[PDB]
């Protein structure tokens, strides 16, 4: 919804798990809207910097994951409508990755770009 | 799957046109005239025109009958080749 819709072009940075592209303002006010329960994106900034990537190539204004071959490719047919990044450059800390694995959420890298 | 249509936009203002059209879609999605298009692609290295993901040129026209930046392409639209979806999103 409009809450997930970014408001300005300043300080855009994409998440590492759902590749959600939103500004620091709504990351502070709400954090993530996809895996907030699994990540605790809200209430801090240092861990937000580690759990979000400022380098993303290409974005998609997907709204219908259930009938999108875009969503098929980028494995967000199960996530909500929103703005997602085609490529995300970064990786979670080993501690957070281990925590997610223990909770049963394997971390799949969103870096789909072809490195040479 | 929906097909891509090439619509001409003011040089250097494709991003602004995309933002404006998505804002208008937000404002008019709950109205009696929602936008039936699925998405819009504005490649970083493509200037002069953008791609609209829709099933019909009628849908494309009804979506682009907003800001005047797309007036030149409003008269007619051009299909994107079937093989060209893979190339559309390459960076």
């Amino acid at each position: 919804a409009l809450e997930t819709v970014p408001k300005d072009l300043r300080h855009l940075r994409a998440c590492l798990l759902c590749s959600l592209v939103k500004t620091i303002d709504q990351f502070e006010y709400d954090g993530c809207d996809n895996c907030d329960a699994y990540l605790q994106m809200k209430g801090n900034r240092e861990m937000v910097y580690d759990c979000t990537s400022s380098s993303f190539d290409g974005i998609i204004a997907m709204m219908s994951p259930e009938d999108s071959w875009v969503s098929k490719w980028q494995r967000v047919s199960n996530f909500k409508p929103g703005v997602y990044a085609v490529s995300v450059t970064g990786r979670l800390p080993q501690g957070i990755v281990r925590e997610l694995k223990s909770r049963g959420v394997a971390y799949k890298s969103r870096d789909t770009a072809i490195k040479t | 799957d929906p097909n891509l249509w090439t619509v001409k936009c003011k040089i250097g203002e494709e991003r602004a046109t995309a933002i404006s059209l998505m804002r208008k879609f937000i404002a008019y999605q709950f109205t009696d005239t929602p936008l039936q298009i699925k998405s819009v692609v504005a490649p970083e290295h493509v200037k002069g025109y953008i791609y609209v993901e829709a099933y019909k040129q009628t849908h494309v026209k009804q979506a682009i009958e907003g800001v005047g930046n797309l007036r030149l392409g409003y008269w007619n639209q051009q299909m994107v080749p079937i093989k060209e979806m893979t190339d559309v999103l390459k960076v």
